């Protein structure tokens, strides 16, 4: 199937309480594999998945060097953005960055990414062409000018199309036991009386991986999007995910309703009904 | 500054079964800024030594975290998650309901 | 493995 590698980074200032806290995590699809936290005892990038532990000491030394350099860069950039936005030095501010690559079953590059946000709003993003930028405002335009002057996009494109995809291929192989296994959802429907006139039918999907999944209710074969309560997909804590969808049905009309489930671990889409 | 209030879900790792060891989870998501305070409660009191995941975020930049602790559900014990955030005028408490 | 070039804003 298709796969992805993504790195996430967050720096948060805290005026009067030391230097900004920096946290970064790396994922393959929905599997967390490395982390680094500046507030940790002895900050070092640490392994979080069995298949990455084989990497040798030079891997961990170099990764750690990079992480530390990103923390310092963010600290300088947080000051820079205070100037760009004519802001006081009294408040807490946030800088976020995500980069990575997506590949198809054949292992070739499908799309690359590199984007930044300031205080939770889009700041600047490398376009899908991996050669041009989208700036959100005149502040981000100042960064764009500097990045266009330093040929930054050229640097990112090289990485994204080369190293990023090659690391992904390597990790997929070393972690094939888990990274290339899709766990299908375990599904069932529950009935919860609301009043003598109605009850909720709740369709459950449990123990699945990866996270992507579609759950829908139909009434007489008609989608009930507007009348369905759909909770966000949530982590179970053991690598797998959970999700449910619910609809309010009048007493005795339970059989007009059907739950539909699509997941990559299922050869055919599922159809379920409440069973008294 | 623009801010986003957290969504909150309290639930178990495995289907609830009285007298059987399990894991109680509190997933908070869709929020900003990232500073947030989460407690898991047993009969109104704070459970000690709860653990949490490393800070990360979604495609729309909003933050998410998982707090969790091992537990053995019974018929009488009431569990909950208590959350405070700059967007909340006071702590929001969500009760664990084994049906959600 | 991560991208290693430091790029100031």
């Amino acid at each position: 199937g298709s796969h992805s590698m993504r790195y996430f980074h967050t720096s948060v200032s805290r005026p009067g309480r030391g230097e900004p806290r920096f946290i970064t995590v790396g994922y393959v699809d929905d599997t967390l594999f490395v982390r680094f936290d500046s507030d940790a005892a002895s900050p070092r990038e640490e392994p979080r998945a069995p298949w990455i532990e084989q990497e040798g000491p030079e891997y961990w030394d170099r990764e750690t060097q990079i992480c530390k350099a990103k923390a310092q860069t963010d600290r300088e950039d947080l000051r820079t953005l205070l100037r760009y936005y004519n802001q006081s030095e009294a408040g807490s501010h946030t800088l976020q960055n995500m980069y990575g690559c997506d590949v198809g079953p054949d292992g070739r590059l499908l799309r690359g990414y590199h984007q930044d946000a300031y205080d939770g709003k889009d700041y600047i993003a490398l376009n899908e062409d991996l050669s041009s930028w989208t700036a959100a405002d005149t502040a981000a335009q100042i960064t764009q000018r500097k990045w266009e002057a330093a040929r930054v996009a050229e640097q990112l494109r090289a990485y994204l199309e080369g190293e990023c995809v090659e690391w992904l291929r390597r990790y997929l192989e070393n972690g094939k036991e888990t990274l290339q296994r899709a766990d299908p959802p375990k599904t069932h429907v529950t009935h919860h009386p609301i009043s003598d006139h109605e009850a909720t039918l709740r369709c459950w999907a449990l123990g699945f991986y990866p996270a992507e999944i579609t759950l829908t209710w139909q009434r007489d074969g008609e989608d009930q999007t507007q009348d369905t309560e759909l909770v966000e997909t949530r982590p179970a804590g053991d690598r797998t995910f959970q999700k449910w969808a619910a609809v309010v049905v009048p007493s005795g009309e339970e059989q007009r309703y059907t739950c539909h489930v699509q997941h990559e671990g299922l050869p055919k889409p599922l159809t379920l009904r409440w069973e008294p | 500054m623009i801010q986003r209030t957290p969504k909150i879900q309290v639930y178990s790792r495995h289907p609830a079964e009285n007298g059987k060891s399990n894991f109680l989870n509190c997933y908070v998501s869709g929020f900003h800024p990232s500073d947030i305070e989460v407690d898991l409660l047993k009969n109104g009191e704070r459970i000690e030594k709860v653990e949490h995941s490393d800070l990360s975020f979604s495609k729309d930049w909003s933050f998410y975290l998982l707090y969790y602790t091992e537990f053995t559900p019974t018929e009488k014990d009431e569990y909950a998650c208590r959350v405070n955030h700059v967007t909340l005028s006071q702590p929001k408490i969500v009760k664990w309901d084994r049906d959600m | 493995g991560r991208f290693a070039a430091a790029i100031a804003k």
